[PDB]
């Protein structure tokens, strides 16, 4: 059998169109997400957003990239008392196992650092 | 007697003596190899006129087809004998049964006299089916890395080649007639072919059917050729085509003095199965002996009894005794030109 057909495993695509997911999240997450948008159909770049918002419908957002494969994210907010319920950006790191995180710490040219 | 199945329908020129024989000298030793049986057939005065035809092909539709000059030829002259030919989109030798009707390849190898191989009092007759089984077109790309050749097998092919093989049996004295097949594995193709022979087998009583698997086929004719000295073995195109190929090589080692004989229901054509040996063509070294045989088995189909072990039992398969005579190809020093002469005296 297997192997062309197959490929079950790449980024969410149709014709051309890949379908990302997208988790605005808490904070200014929702603006600087939207800005994002904004750039990008003024670019008419062929993606097209599965977008999702939320207590444990963390569910909801691994479901999806479990479907999509990739993701754009904002970060959502972590309670400090005992009854909050615990990151849930790590819970969807972990259950995704996107044991890898990389930050980018390049300076830039209009910026006095 | 000869075989109820592929009658030759005779009747003789009635102008002449003669009866008309389609020749086909075909290309490379092809014509050396081929006057050397013109020659040898007149000084035992067969009653025979050769009319030469070529089958170089046509491609009417695509489709590879063969002449009109040589069909009409061939299939007025119930009967032809072909040396060996070169290589042209489909099978020259496939396009020829197809347009003939031939059915049965019939395969004989047996040790000859005064040429010394590894084995031994091998003489072994067997029957193959040229129409169907593994050999037919059908093959399918059923997905991406996913191939299925398709083996087709019916009753009414198996029939009429298991019959051919019960009625040659019969006429050339061989008790026994084995069905090779793998009833094993391939219960329904293989099966098939084996029930329609046990079914036979009750309209021929004078002979005795036995069933074989290839596995044993091939392990006992190797251990012991002779086993099947009684033999006629019958069996479907694939283990056919290797049993036989085998089989030769028990006998002589190559093919170069293999005889074979394709049956049709009307039709017939006898060749040798050896190539055209280009480099050897023109040189006179070439060694009729194979086509020779087909000759025999030709006339033998005819009827022509008397003139066919005239020309075998005495000449060639005797004038191949004495390395004087030969071929460069069995140690001998002889020509095909002195081959044949050799052979005309022992006539």
């Amino acid at each position: 059998a297997t192997a062309a057909q197959a490929e079950r495993t790449l980024p969410k695509k149709y014709g051309g169109r890949f379908t990302v997911t997208l988790i605005p999240g808490d904070g200014v997450g929702k603006e600087i997400t939207d800005s994002v948008r904004t750039i990008f159909e003024a670019e008419n770049i062929p993606i097209d957003w599965e977008t999702i918002n939320i207590k444990e419908g963390v569910y909801e957002a691994v479901e999806s990239l479990k479907r999509n494969k990739i993701g754009l994210k904002g970060l959502w907010h972590t309670p400090a008392d005992q009854t909050g319920h615990g990151s849930l950006n790590v819970a969807l790191r972990k259950q995704l196992d996107i044991y890898a995180n990389v930050a980018l710490f390049k300076s830039l040219k209009g910026v006095k650092t | 007697k000869q075989p109820s199945i592929g009658r030759y329908t005779g009747k003789p020129n009635p102008s002449t003596g003669k009866y008309t024989v389609s020749f086909i000298e075909g290309d490379g030793i092809g014509p050396e190899i081929s006057k050397s049986v013109k020659k040898i057939f007149s000084a035992a005065n067969v009653p025979i006129e050769w009319e030469s035809c070529d089958v170089s092909p046509i491609f009417v539709n695509g489709l590879t087809t063969i002449p009109d000059p040589a069909v009409q030829s061939i299939t007025k002259n119930l009967v032809a004998l072909k040396g060996p030919l070169a290589t042209p989109h489909r099978s020259l030798n496939l396009t020829l049964r197809k347009t003939f009707g031939l059915f049965a390849n019939v395969r004989p190898a047996k040790s000859i006299e005064g040429f010394k191989t590894t084995y031994e009092n091998v003489d072994l007759v067997l029957i193959r089916e040229n129409t169907e089984g593994e050999y037919s077109g059908i093959e399918h790309i059923v997905c991406p890395g996913v191939v299925q050749s398709i083996k087709l097998i019916t009753r009414d092919a198996s029939e009429r080649v298991i019959r051919y093989a019960f009625e040659y049996a019969r006429a050339i004295g061989r008790p026994r007639v084995i069905v090779v097949h793998k009833s094993t594995i391939q219960r329904l193709a293989d099966g098939l072919f084996v029930n329609v022979a046990k079914e036979l087998s009750k309209e021929y009583p004078d002979l005795t059917l036995e069933t074989e698997l290839i596995d044993n086929s091939v392990l006992k004719v190797v251990t012991n050729p002779s086993a099947y000295t009684d033999a006629v073995s019958v069996c479907p195109n694939l283990y056919g085509d290797i049993l036989s190929d085998l089989n030769s090589g028990l006998s002589a080692g190559s093919l170069g003095l293999t005889p074979s004989a394709n049956i049709g229901h009307k039709i017939s054509i006898f060749e040798a199965v050896h190539g055209s040996a280009p480099d050897i063509a023109g040189q006179d070294k070439a060694n009729p002996t194979a086509l020779l045989l087909s000759s025999v088995m030709m006339l033998n189909h005819m009827g022509l009894t008397n003139h066919a072990d005239q020309i075998q039992n005495a000449v060639l398969s005797t004038i191949a005794s004495g390395p004087e005579n030969r071929t460069g190809d069995l140690a001998g020093t002889a020509t095909t030109s002195s081959f044949t002469e050799a052979v005309i005296k022992r006539l």
